[PDB]
Order: C-alpha cells, then sequence, then structure tokens
C-alpha cells in the first residue's frame, strides 16, 4: 500500500500531450549483449515504435514510426536482425509529458495511447499491484 | 554478473557508446561551430 | 529431346521444358518425369527424371535404388502425408486463426492393368508395382508388396485392397472381404500402445514380477 | 409496369461477383451492381434522403488489395513478396517518382501467381484485352485516327517504353519464377494497363506509420467517373478498411448511378492518356485562342447564373432553373478559358463587346476548320460501326466531344451577345 | 518488497551494487583527466546516466520475474527516467546564471553547456522515490504531502507562482482535472 | 444458418446488447474517444436545451445515438425504447 | 471458422482463445462469446 | 411508484465500486435490475475480475447526474470496453473456476485403450454415422447415446482438419481407386482423381456441443448486429 501511494505520488503530471517530440535517438537493443533469452527479448519489443528502418540486403522488413507486434518479432528473430533502434520513454524530449510514438502502443484497446491519458497513474498502479502477490 | 555492463576504462567504452549509438562526433557543437564565427 | 547422363547427384549444366515433365511437388523436394502425348495425361517414363528444391530452377539427378521401368507406363498418383494445423499469430484485426498445410511426404505410382485407360469397361489396377517417391532422401523405389491371397496369377485382380501401414514402408495385399472397419484398427493401436505404456508405469514398482495382469 | 430507371436499362451482375467477396470481410450497404456493355457499375437499391453525416455503403478491408509505398523505401503492407524472390530487385530498379505502374503492374502480375490469393479469382472480373479502353493497348491506325499530335506522340512513347522495360527485365537468362509471371509481351502491357487505369492514390494509415501509398482495390474500381460526384474514399484506420461514403446532404434515390472523383481538376487530355475516357462536360477542358479580344468577365457570369468564386463556379439553378438549361460544364469551362478582362466596376461598352464576340466566333471557326473532319460525319461514323474496336470509339469519341465544345462556346457566345442587351 | 524499495529509493549507489559505483567513480575521475572541454562533462553525464539506467532497469525486472509476475518495461521506464532526470552542480563553480549548490534537469545542463562559455560542472545524482518527489514545480499538492511545514515556508518566502499543469493539484482545488475529457485542445 | 437461434437474438434485441455493439461500431471512426463523449454531450445538451420534456422517448443520449446509428443505413429504436407486448 | 478441438482445454488454453478471440473479432463479440461459454459449463457442471 | 422507479432505472447508468479499490477495475459502471432482496447481485466473471472475498464484501453504489458523467459512464467505463489488463494486455475476465471445470469435462474425453475394452481387439461398431452435429445432440438428449460414447460426425469438407503431424495407420487402397485413409481421429475417403469424396470425424459430444455453441453465438451476434 506505502509503496503503491509513494510511486503514484512520484509520477502523476506525464500525461500524453503530442504526437511526435521530433527526437532522432533511439536505445538498440540486441538479444546477443542486453537479452540472453528469447522471452524477455520477445516482450522489450511488443508494442514499441521503431527509431530506424530495419534494412536485410536490398529490402526492409520495417520502416520508421511503425509499430511492433508479435509478427515483427517473430519475423526479426527468423532474419537474425540483430541491432534493432526502438523509441522509449529514455529518448524522449521532455520530463513533464511524453509524446504518442515515444510511450507506444496501449495494451487496454490496442493501439497507440490516446492524447490525453494519464500514463503515469496506469504505470504505478500496474507497478504496486504486483507487490500485494 | 551476466548483464549489461560497460567496460572498465574509457577508450573503449567509447567505442562502445557508439556501438549503441548514444553519443556520436557528429553531436559535438557549440555556438562557435553552430553559428559559424572565426573570430573567436 | 531424350537425354541420359551419369548417375552422379549434380546440376545438368542446363534446364528443361517443363511442359513435357510431370511437376509432382513433395515437402522439401520436387520431381519431373518426362511425360508422352497422351488424352489422359498419365503415361510416365521414367527413363529421364529431376529433382530440384522447392521452386527452384537448380535441376539434379535423384538417387535411384530400385530398376526403373525403360519404356512407356500407365500409372495414377496418390499422396501420403499428414496435416500440419498451426496457430500463427495474430497481428491484424481479422488475422486467420489458423493455417493448413498438406505436407506431403510420399508419393506413389500405381501401375495399371495392362496399361488400360480408366475409361475401359474392365479396369484394373496392379499393386505388384509401385513406385514410391521420397522426400527427405531425394529417392525413387519400389514397394517390396508382399500378395498374400489364394489364387495366385488366374485370380482376377478386382478383388484385392493394398494395406499401407509402418509409415509407408510395408504392403500387403488381402481379399476385400476380410478387411477391418477404421473403428477396429484405431482400437487396436490404442490398446496396444495403451498397454506397453501401463506396463512401463507399473515396471517400476517392488511389487512387480510376482504380480498378474488381469 | 416497371419503373423507368437509370440502371434499369442493365441487367443484375453474377452473384459470384459478390460471393467471393462476402466471404471475406467484405459488405455491400444499400448499392447493386449491375453489368452492361460498357461495363460493370455501381447503382443504389434504397431511397437515401439528405443526411446530416456520410452514409458508409462499401467496406473492403485492407488484406483483398495491393500497396506500394509512394517514398523510396517500398512497404508492401498486405505482406505477399517473400524475401529473397527475384521480382523486388526489378520493382526496386525503377525512378522513385516518373514510373509508378510498373511496380503495381508486376505486383499485379506477382499476385496472379500466388495461391490463396483474392486477385486469382477477382482476375475473371477484369476487362480482357479486346473490351478495355485504354490507348496502350491500340494501333498506330487508331493514334494517328485521333488527330491529336501531340497526345499521339506521348502514347507511342509509353508504348516504347513499356516494351523496353519488359525487353530489359525479361530477358532469357532470368529464372523461372519471373518468366511464368508474363511470358508474352502482352501480358505486362496488359498489367500495366489495368494498374494505370484502375489505380487509386490514398493517404493510409496502418498502427503508428501514416504514409500515402498507391493502392488498386477491388469492388471501388467500378465506381464511374463523374465531375458532380456523389461519393468519396475514406480509410478507417481502427479495422484497416476503406470505405465509401456519399457526400453529406446529396438526395440520391433509386436507381441513381454511384460515382466518384477520378483526378478532379485536369484537363480532357490527361483523361484519355491514362483512363482513356472522354466528357464533353469536363468543366476543366482549355481552349487556346491566340487572339488579343478580350471579353468581359462579371457580364458573361451574370448572364449565364454561374455565380460563385473563380476557384469554384456553379450554376445557380434558383437564380435560373427552366431559362438555363444550357449551362452544363461546358459553358463553366468557357467562362474559365476565355480572355477575360475586368477594371474594378466599369460598365461594359456593348460595341466593344459585340466587336470582340466576333472576332471570337471567327478565331473558333478558323481553329475549328484545321480538323479535317466535321461534327455531322464523326456522327455518324460513331454510329455507323456497331461493334468496333474501343480504342477507334474512344478516339471518335474525343474528336467528336471537342468539336461539340467548340461548337457550344460559339453558341454561348451568340446568346451573350444577342442578351447582352435586354 | 524491501528490495523493490531500496532499489527505488536509493540510499546510496553502492548499495544496489558495487560494481555501478566503481564505474561511476572510474567515469567521473578519467573523464575530468580527459575531455576537460565541456563536452567531457556532456560525454560523462550521458554515460551514467546510460548505465544507471539500464543498471536499475535490469535489476527491478530481475527482482520481478524471480517471483512469477510480469510487468511491461514502460511503466518501469516512466519511474526510472523521474529518478534520474536531474543533475547536481559542482560546489565549486559560482556565477551569476547558477550557484554551486543546486538541482537542474539534465537536458537544461546540457543546452546550456552548448551555449553558455563560462565553467558549468555538474555531476549526474540519482534521486529516491521521496526526494524526486519533494523538488517538483508545483508546490500546492506534489510538494506538500510529506513535510507541509517546509514546503510552504520557502514557498511563501520564495512567492512562487505555481501553474496548475498537474493533476492533484486541480484535485485539491476542485476543476476538472486535465485528463481524459477535460484535457482539451 | 442455424434452425435454433432466434432465441439469443431475441434477447440481445430485448436485454439492450445492441448499444454496447453501436458504441463500440461508432468508437471505430473516431481517433480520440474523448472528443466523441465531449460530441456527444454537447449534442444531447443542445437536444435537451431545445425541448425539455420532449427529449426523445426516454432520455436525450440514447436518442442521440439511435439518431447516430439510423443515419447510417442501421436501423434503430427511439432511443432504444422496446417494451414488452407480453406484460399482463 | 474457429479451430476444431479434441484435446483437453485448462484455464491457460481458456486464456489463450480468448486473447486471440479478442484480437480476431473484437471485445463486442468476445464477450457475448464468454457469456454463452460460461452458461455452457454451468450446464455441463 | 415500482412503476415510476423501473420507468426511470430502465437507462440510467449506475456506478459500483468495492470499499478497497486495490486493482484499477475496482470501479466499473453497469446498468441497475431491480431485485427482490438485501444483496446486490453481480455477474460472475465480473466478480472474479473485482477480487472477491468468501466474506461479505461491501459495494458502494453512485449515480451520476450530469449529462457529461452518463455519457462518460456509457461510452468508457463499461465491463465491455474494459477486458484486457494494463500490466501486459492479458484477459482479466476469464471463465471462473466452475466454467473451467465444465469445459474441462467436455473437452476430456474419455478413456481409449485398455481402460475401455478388455481383450485386444484383434479378435473382432460404433454410433452409426450422424449426417448433422444437431442430430447428435438430439440422440444425447434423448438419452440413447454417452457423453463419452465416441462417434462418428460427417464433416462437410471444411479442409481444417485439425489433427498432428502423424501418417495414417492404413491405407486401404482398392483395385477401384478409391482408397480410405484412416488416422487416429478421422476419416479420408479420396477418389483416384484427387478428390475428397467423403471426411468423417471421431468425437464425442462434448466438443461438437462447444463448436456449435460458439459459431451459433458468433452467428447470432452477427445477426443481431443487422
Ligand atoms: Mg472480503
Amino acid at each position: 500500500g506505502y509503496l503503491t501511494r509513494r510511486l503514484v505520488e512520484v509520477v502523476q503530471h506525464i500525461v500524453v500531450r503530442r504526437t511526435d517530440c521530433g527526437t532522432a535517438r533511439g536505445i538498440s537493443v540486441s538479444p546477443r549483449n542486453g537479452m540472453m533469452p528469447e522471452r524477455i527479448f520477445i516482450q522489450t519489443l511488443i508494442g514499441r515504435v521503431l527509431a530506424d528502418d530495419i534494412y536485410m540486403g536490398p529490402r526492409c522488413i520495417a520502416t520508421r514510426n511503425q509499430d511492433i507486434g508479435i509478427g515483427l518479432v517473430n519475423r526479426f528473430i527468423t532474419f537474425r536482425a540483430q541491432p534493432i533502434s526502438i523509441r522509449t520513454p529514455f529518448t524522449c524530449r521532455s520530463t513533464s509529458w511524453i509524446c504518442r510514438l515515444c510511450y507506444g502502443r496501449s495494451p487496454t484497446h490496442g493501439d497507440l495511447v490516446e492524447l490525453g491519458e494519464a500514463v503515469g497513474i496506469i504505470a504505478g498502479q500496474s507497478i504496486g499491484e504486483p507487490g500485494t502477490q | 554478473d551476466d548483464d549489461d555492463w560497460f567496460p572498465l576504462d574509457i577508450q573503449e567504452a567509447f567505442v562502445e557508446m557508439r556501438k549503441r549509438n548514444i553519443f556520436d562526433v557528429s553531436d559535438m557543437y557549440t555556438i562557435t561551430d553552430a553559428w559559424g564565427w572565426t573570430w573567436e | 529431346v531424350f537425354t541420359q547422363g551419369w548417375d552422379s547427384e549434380k546440376i545438368v549444366d542446363y534446364r528443361i521444358n517443363e511442359e513435357e515433365f510431370h511437376k509432382i511437388s513433395l515437402l522439401d523436394c520436387d520431381f519431373f518425369i518426362r511425360k508422352p502425348p497422351d488424352p489422359d495425361n498419365d503415361v510416365y517414363d521414367f527413363r529421364e527424371m529431376y529433382v530440384t528444391p522447392p521452386d527452384t530452377d537448380i535441376y539434379a539427378i535423384p538417387r535411384v535404388l530400385a530398376p526403373m521401368p525403360q519404356k512407356y507406363i500407365r500409372c495414377a498418383m496418390s499422396d501420403y502425408g499428414c496435416y500440419n494445423v498451426t496457430e500463427p499469430p495474430i497481428d491484424a484485426p481479422r488475422d486467420p486463426m489458423y493455417k493448413s498445410e498438406r505436407e506431403v511426404s510420399k508419393v506413389f505410382l500405381t501401375k495399371h492393368y495392362r496399361n488400360r485407360r480408366a475409361g475401359d469397361p474392365e479396369f484394373a489396377l496392379d499393386f505388384e508395382e509401385i513406385y514410391v517417391i521420397d522426400s527427405k532422401t531425394k529417392s525413387i523405389t519400389r514397394a517390396k508388396v508382399v500378395v498374400t491371397v489364394p489364387g495366385g496369377r488366374n485370380r482376377d485382380r478386382k478383388n484385392d485392397l493394398l494395406v499401407i501401414r509402418d509409415n509407408g514402408t510395408s504392403f500387403k495385399i488381402i481379399p476385400s472381404e476380410e478387411r477391418d472397419d477404421p473403428t477396429t484398427v484405431i482400437e487396436k493401436e490404442e490398446w496396444k500402445k495403451s498397454r506397453q505404456d501401463m506396463e512401463r508405469h507399473l515396471r517400476k514398482l517392488r511389487d512387480f514380477s510376482v504380480s498378474n495382469w488381469f | 409496369q416497371p419503373h423507368d430507371t437509370p440502371a434499369s436499362q442493365l441487367e443484375l451482375a453474377d452473384p459470384d461477383f459478390y460471393k467471393i467477396g462476402y466471404v471475406r470481410s467484405f459488405r455491400a450497404y444499400g448499392i447493386e451492381f449491375r453489368e452492361g456493355p460498357d461495363g460493370y457499375g455501381v447503382f443504389a437499391s434504397r431511397d437515401v434522403e439528405p443526411l446530416r453525416r456520410a452514409r458508409v455503403i462499401m467496406e473492403i478491408p485492407l488484406e483483398l488489395m495491393l500497396t506500394i509505398s509512394k517514398k523510396l523505401p517500398w512497404m508492401f503492407f498486405p505482406d505477399i513478396i517473400p524475401v529473397g524472390h527475384p521480382i523486388f530487385d526489378i520493382i526496386n530498379s525503377t525512378n522513385p517518382e516518373t514510373d509508378s505502374d510498373l511496380r503495381l503492374a508486376c505486383l499485379l502480375l506477382y499476385a496472379f501467381d500466388c495461391k490463396d490469393n483474392f486477385w486469382q479469382l477477382y482476375g475473371d472480373f477484369l476487362p480482357s484485352d479486346d473490351e478495355c479502353t485504354s490507348f496502350l493497348l491500340a494501333t498506330e491506325e487508331d493514334l494517328l485516327e485521333l488527330q491529336d499530335e501531340k497526345l499521339a506522340s506521348t502514347m507511342r512513347e509509353q508504348q516504347q517504353r513499356a516494351l523496353e522495360f519488359w525487353e530489359k527485365n525479361w530477358h532469357s537468362a532470368v529464372p523461372l519464377k519471373i518468366k511464368r509471371l508474363a511470358r508474352d509481351p502482352e501480358r505486362f502491357i496488359w498489367a500495366m494497363c489495368i494498374a494505370q487505369s484502375r489505380s487509386i492514390n490514398l493517404q493510409m494509415r496502418i498502427g503508428a506509420l501514416v504514409q500515402d501509398a498507391n493502392l488498386l482495390v477491388p469492388y471501388a474500381d467500378m465506381m464511374n467517373h463523374s465531375f458532380q460526384p456523389n461519393c468519396f474514399f475514406h480509410w478507417r484506420f481502427k479495422d484497416r478498411m476503406l470505405e465509401v461514403m456519399i457526400n453529406a446532404g446529396q438526395r440520391i434515390r433509386k436507381g441513381d448511378e454511384m460515382t466518384v472523383d477520378y483526378m478532379a481538376g485536369q484537363k480532357n487530355n490527361f483523361f484519355m492518356q491514362r483512363y482513356g475516357f472522354s466528357s464533353p462536360v469536363n468543366p476543366w477542358d482549355v481552349i487556346h485562342f491566340t487572339g488579343d479580344a478580350k471579353i468581359h468577365l462579371d457580364t458573361f457570369l451574370s448572364v449565364f447564373n454561374i455565380s460563385g468564386l473563380p476557384g469554384e463556379y456553379y450554376h445557380n439553378s434558383r437564380l435560373s432553373n427552366d431559362g438555363d438549361s444550357f449551362v452544363d460544364g461546358a459553358i463553366i469551362a468557357a467562362a474559365r478559358t476565355l480572355p477575360t478582362w475586368s477594371d474594378g466596376d466599369l460598365p461594359p461598352i456593348p460595341s466593344l463587346e459585340r466587336k470582340a464576340v466576333k472576332e471570337l466566333q471567327e478565331e473558333c471557326h478558323q481553329m475549328l476548320a484545321e480538323f479535317p473532319t466535321t461534327s455531322d460525319e464523326d456522327q455518324k461514323i460513331l454510329d455507323s460501326m456497331p461493334d468496333c474496336r474501343r480504342t477507334l470509339e474512344a478516339a471518335i469519341k474525343y474528336r467528336l466531344h471537342r468539336k461539340l465544345l467548340i461548337e457550344k462556346v460559339i453558341q454561348a457566345l451568340d446568346i451573350y451577345q444577342d442578351r447582352i442587351l435586354f | 518488497l524491501p528490495k523493490v524499495e531500496q532499489v527505488l529509493e536509493v540510499r546510496s549507489v553502492d548499495s544496489i551494487s558495487m560494481n555501478l559505483e566503481k564505474r561511476i567513480e572510474g567515469w567521473n575521475k578519467c573523464i575530468t583527466r580527459i575531455l576537460g572541454i565541456p563536452w567531457g562533462f556532456l560525454i560523462g553525464a550521458e554515460l551514467t546516466i546510460a548505465q544507471s539506467r539500464i543498471s536499475l532497469v535490469n535489476k527491478i525486472q530481475q527482482v520481478y520475474r524471480s517471483q512469477g509476475v510480469q510487468i511491461h518495461n514502460r511503466h518501469l521506464e516512466i519511474i526510472v527516467r523521474q529518478i534520474t532526470s536531474k543533475v547536481l552542480v559542482s560546489e565549486d563553480g559560482m556565477s551569476n546564471v547558477f550557484s554551486p549548490g543546486e538541482l537542474i534537469g539534465l537536458l537544461r545542463a546540457e543546452r546550456m553547456g552548448r551555449a553558455l562559455e563560462e565553467a558549468i560542472c555538474y555531476r549526474v545524482v540519482l534521486l529516491g522515490i521521496t526526494r524526486a518527489s519533494l523538488n517538483t514545480q508545483s508546490f500546492i499538492s506534489e510538494a506538500s504531502f510529506q513535510e507541509t511545514a517546509r514546503v510552504l515556508a520557502k514557498a511563501a518566502l520564495r512567492g512562487r507562482i505555481d501553474w496548475l499543469k498537474g493533476l492533484k493539484e486541480n484535485v485539491v482545488l476542485g476543476g476538472v482535472i486535465p485528463v481524459g475529457t477535460g484535457f482539451k485542445g | 444458418r442455424i434452425p435454433f437461434l432466434e432465441e439469443q437474438v431475441r434477447k440481445i434485441r430485448d436485454g439492450g446488447k445492441l448499444l454496447t455493439m453501436d458504441i463500440h461500431r461508432l468508437l471505430l471512426n473516431e481517433d480520440n474517444r474523448f472528443d466523441f463523449v465531449n460530441e456527444i454531450a454537447a449534442e444531447a445538451k443542445q437536444y435537451v436545451e431545445n425541448n425539455r420534456d420532449e427529449y426523445g422517448a426516454k432520455k436525450a443520449i440514447l436518442h442521440v445515438l439511435s439518431n447516430r446509428m439510423n443515419d447510417a443505413g442501421v436501423y434503430r429504436a427511439e432511443a432504444y425504447m422496446e417494451s414488452d407486448p407480453f406484460k399482463p | 471458422n474457429l479451430v476444431f478441438h479434441n484435446k483437453a482445454i485448462n484455464g491457460t488454453a481458456m486464456k489463450r482463445l480468448i486473447s486471440r478471440l479478442i484480437d480476431h473479432f473484437g471485445m463486442a463479440y468476445t464477450s457475448h462469446i464468454l457469456d454463452q461459454v460460461k452458461t455452457l459449463g454451468f450446464q455441463q457442471a | 411508484v415500482w412503476e415510476i422507479l423501473q420507468e426511470v432505472m430502465q437507462g440510467h447508468p449506475v456506478l459500483l465500486n468495492r470499499a478497497p479499490t486495490l486493482h484499477r477495475l475496482g470501479i466499473q459502471a453497469f446498468q441497475p435490475v431491480l431485485v427482490e432482496g438485501r444483496a446486490i447481485c453481480l455477474h460472475p466473471l465480473v466478480c472474479k475480475g473485482f477480487n472477491a472475498d468468501f466474506d461479505g464484501d461491501q459495494m458502494a453504489v453512485h449515480v451520476p447526474l450530469s449529462l457529461e458523467a452518463q455519457v462518460e459512464a456509457r461510452l468508457l467505463m463499461f465491463s465491455h470496453m474494459n477486458l484486457l489488463s494494463p500490466a501486459i494486455g492479458d484477459p482479466i475476465s476469464v471463465p471462473t473456476q466452475d466454467m473451467l471445470i465444465g469445459l474441462y469435462v467436455l473437452t476430456s474425453g474419455n478413456h481409449r485403450g485398455i481402460c475401455v475394452n478388455r481383450y485386444n481387439p484383434c479378435n473382432r461398431t460404433k454410433e452409426p454415422f450422424f449426417s448433422n452435429s444437431y442430430d447428435a445432440i438430439g440422440a444425447y438428449r434423448q438419452k440413447r447415446i454417452n457423453l463419452d460414447s465416441p462417434l462418428w460426425l460427417r464433416w462437410r469438407l471444411d479442409q481444417r482438419v485439425i489433427a498432428s503431424r502423424e501418417t495414417p495407420i492404413e491405407v486401404h487402397y482398392e483395385s477401384l481407386g478409391t482408397f480410405y485413409e484412416i488416422y487416429g481421429h478421422y476419416l479420408i475417403v479420396r477418389s483416384l482423381k484427387k478428390q475428397i469424396l467423403f471426411i468423417y470425424i471421431r468425437t464425442t459430444v462434448g466438443h461438437i456441443a462447444l463448436y456449435r455453441e460458439i459459431e451459433e453465438a458468433i452467428q447470432g451476434f452477427s445477426r443481431a448486429y443487422s
């Protein structure tokens, strides 16, 4: 209870306000260095927007500003694409708010986060409620 | 261990952060190099 | 053009016109046997045969492990495989929930009786001459059929039944009167497997070898 | 007795045309597809009173159509080309700005050679090489018969470019995967003709990516063309389905012909170049005048009840409807192309306009006599041939429409010169 | 639960891992040795930020997976960024722009370093669950929840003007919360 | 065409499951699900300001939703009100 | 067009089936499907 | 007054919230139905999703007043719009204990080997070939076949034959050219010219009952939508 009360009070002003902050930086997630098992590498990329085009020879698998589903992760692990650049709350250009593309896909409805959704309260609750069990 | 850890020294830590695209030489610029004056 | 070369498994250094061949697609291979002109396209010629990876133009000579016919024979094709239904990922509002594939593994070529046409009023099939086409070994061999039926050659080949078991490796010709209904063989195999599993489970008890199976 | 409607002249289409789509997530509300001699068309089967918002009549999913992006990274959102297939080397070796129909034609040819694909069943309803109105499948005789040198030159250059592309990409040393797509050089020309006469440019959004692409959508290419449309295409991103929605406020009765706009705001030459279609009521076709005589614009718009800004001219019926039945797209295009002068609120002088109208009329007469034929001769030729080639029919209709536009301009100038003095 | 509470509210950087403390105390020294230009401070701050974020996320995800619960990484990253988004200026450089003891934002500090030539030295400070909440742009709700005594005293002494850009601020006020149906624009 | 399927269809039409489908269908054309709520609230306020007692069959929100569903080609009852004719 | 099942259906199987039906049909269809499954399960139990 | 109360509460949404609001889905909106008693009746799935306890869990009932609150409660806070947990996206409304037990008893089947036959079947018929699942359910309701009794159901060559990667046990290739492929769970009768004549499935009444109920629910939803 106290942990949830503190975590909610830490992040409350974080509300999705803009559609694209305009950043050009993304974190690099690789299985050989970052995620030793495959399940973690799959769970990290589900619902994340790409930051750079993923090329395989002369053909592109997925371009920038494109959501990632389980099918794209399966294609990545089949085609052996190690360097993957995704957009994350760490590479956003603000500490008071986040944009739709930096957050990604909402698991409530299954699309981009709608403007005005309190992602901070949702994150605090989703981190606090598993602590009881 | 068994986690993501940068090297100990800085010389190869720079190549590591360039590998993960955390920083690069194209990001090193001040007002001088930006606004392009030579009398400084 | 009729052309035959060495038995080494490599490219023939040219491409063939597929219009004069039979394309029998397998899981990991595809075969080409020359087809002479005919009203119904069933006349084969095992003098020329080529193997190729699926959807490729790299032709090669297959592995022959049995004496092949050197004459135009009329045969019928029958596939032997197992369906593979998988659950694909759903990343779309109406993505298909399942995927079905035939996944053929062996192809049987049963020569007709006396090379007769299907429209003949007295049509029959010759089970003593069956050619299997393996997909894992790229081989085409003959079927070691076991003809167990009273009558010999004088018996008319209109009351017969080829039973195939053991993953397409056992062939037996029996009359159509002593056949087994599907439920019978299903129950037989299930009973055998269940008894084997039960004897395994119980073997690990100290009261074994002094017990009885009632 | 049967109701006399424009849709009653045609017969109902094959129910398989709708059955092959209804098994997928395709729906058609209040619409009935009807086939005739010219081709298929979409009509209405229910009276749609003036609505406050748009009403959807078609729902075409994404997995039923082809899509190629307009930018440099070619992303096919319906993934039908596996990685490693040599057709992507043909699609990629193209200029990303001038030739976009080549990639659509190649994608259509590949979709024609892929199992469990909708276009293997839909290809039976596309026009063949004898009922297509495109000018790529035409001869030198019909191109010379057009009596237009620039259009004939452009069409010959385009045919040459198509043949050269087919000869350069489909050579002898090509693997069989590509050779079986278009064995004859006429197949590629027909594919280009279908990709050029049925393509739709629309900005689509999937997931988080918003891009503009060229898509060949089924059941929506049957919509005819009209410069006063009744429907428009809309992209729904929540279900990835394209919609055809009636405009808000327009009243649709039973038997009406549902139409959309192809290339809104273009000349009548590009229509004949791309779709092989010509209309005499085009409100944008340009007539070039070399004379220096200038008619008055505001009086010319007031006499014909053409009220509106220079960008949007409409005929105001409630000013005069029965009196002005002459007011069609032709007079609008004339008022847009006639050399006009306007200096504030200065009133026009009848002598100056009476001297300018005769100069305009003699210029129209000297430019009309340049054609070897006349109007009545072409009008008799068009119906003298009951069943002729579609290209020759399109060419003679193009010539007839040009001559009818000139005649309409002359008659409108006469009405203006005789009605300016009330 | 105690592991999560002590890795979130960091008592000391060596408490979660001595490797991180050793790496930071090597980074700062070797980046003061070489690259004395503000670019050195910038690259050192970026490296420390990246390493700290990665280590914290990994430790939290490991302590969560050990029990069997599954939580997506975005919820963790939202809090982790707020934990380590501020930098602390050293106590040896003073000018008319900033004071030796201040807690300024990371992006603001980097942009001032790229803009101003005056010697500005800052070291990444890892705030805590409680400490980061006590330093916010509002004093009504996000600051007056724990102390309620000095957070009002200092605010009344400075004459702070608070713009109601939060949720609990408008909750305490009584107006419409700018979230969801209230978020206009 | 399942023969024994009219009972659950009548149950859907009577219990009030049509509105749960209509809301989800209307939320398929709007990007934000908050602007849609605001627009429906504004339309309901404008419709209840004109005629107080004549807000519809029973309420105004259901009336607005029925009007929005009837302008798209889907016949719906007036404010989703269908009494039971078998009530003695 | 649902997959025909001939094996036992435990809790994880039902969870995966619901997660796939939500993505293939939507929440509107899934609510009624789950209600009917609940009714049939109660009747059988 | 009760009639007017029913007419008022006919379409007015009401909000229910548990006293401990531990989870994020603890506050939901419902449509009130006039019931007799001193206890609030809720759906089993929502009760399982709201952390139901053995003890009496107190429920607070709130009624919105303004139009905006009613629109928000009817369009956002309903249960059919929130079925996926915000943690990772798993369905929060899953069948409870009794429903899972019923489904398991339905789809479990029965014994297949030594537990159904005493002696080896190598020395020596099943239920008649049911052309439709309706006939099978009718025979089960008439108490002529048991719930675990195997039967043959004629499948209308839907080609969605669900099985494993297992070759058939026997292939009876006759002389005329029509061979029967006998599998562990189904039978495919194929003629000479590669034609699937008949397909029969060997299953029980529970599997076909579940399949039929799901298919009929889908079809009834699609029809009531129109
Ligand atoms: Mg309790």
